[PDB]
């Protein structure tokens, strides 16, 4: 039923400032805040040759928050000079439940990451900056990530055109698209 | 008078000096425009999206 519009990122690691400043006051919130958290993608697909990722993407720096998943993939062919995303759909989780039930069902963890960056948010939108680290479990490519992303139901693409209204609006340091 | 004094450092010695110091300005005139003609264009720097963008992480 829902559906996604998540447009790709990827800022050169020393303009920060440029990006930080112009997010914080093109038209993004009141008093910003940061993140914390590291994913556990995931894969169980025998005979169908689909593996289905499960991001358990619990945030290290939240009090029990719940472990809140999404699945994503299939790319829609829309044409619609869009983000070209697909549909998404998120899944709360509890305490160590994640593996609890990947260990149930049986999965196999594909890779593992961390992210940690600043947050923003808008009306119908959300962008967020963060850095990739390529550490073990108790703790980079030099290349800062803008999560330009939207989720929504279909609709009818109204959305599109404003996301690309904002990306045209921080031309000047970035330049976001699609991915393959 | 047309000098109002000398005979020899007249008018005509006050226009051989007013021309010279009129051609050695002109001469500093000219260098420092050949000087800042060198100038080619305000080149400067920004981020490089274009490197990142497929060096940008993945399912890999």
């Amino acid at each position: 039923n829902m559906m996604e519009y998540l447009l790709q990122g990827s800022v050169l690691d020393h303009s920060l400032e440029s990006l930080i400043h112009r997010l914080r006051g093109l038209c993004d919130n009141m008093e910003p805040e940061t993140f914390l958290d590291h994913e556990m993608v995931f894969l169980l697909k025998g005979q169908q040759a689909s593996p289905f990722v499960l991001r358990a993407r619990r945030s290290m720096d939240r009090a029990g928050a719940p472990w809140h998943l999404r699945y994503l993939g299939q790319p829609e062919m829309g044409d619609k000079n869009r983000h070209a995303l697909v549909r998404n759909c998120v899944d709360i989780a509890t305490s160590e439940n994640l593996t609890d039930f990947l260990m149930e069902m049986g999965f196999r963890m594909d890779h593992e990451f961390v992210a940690k960056g600043h947050l923003f948010r808008k009306g119908i939108m959300k962008v967020v900056v963060y850095k990739i680290f390529r550490i073990l479990v108790p703790g980079l490519s030099l290349s800062y990530l803008v999560e330009l992303s939207v989720v929504a139901p279909a609709g009818q693409d109204m959305v599109s055109d404003d996301m690309r209204n904002f990306a045209e609006q921080l031309k000047p340091l970035v330049h976001l698209e699609k991915i393959d | 008078d047309a000098a109002r004094i000398g005979a020899d450092a007249a008018q005509k010695q006050i226009q051989s000096l007013n021309k010279m110091c009129s051609n050695l300005l002109e001469k500093i005139s000219k260098e420092e425009r050949e000087s800042e003609s060198g100038g080619l264009r305000p080149n400067k720097q920004t981020f490089n999206p274009g490197d990142t963008n497929a060096l940008v992480a993945a399912v890999a």
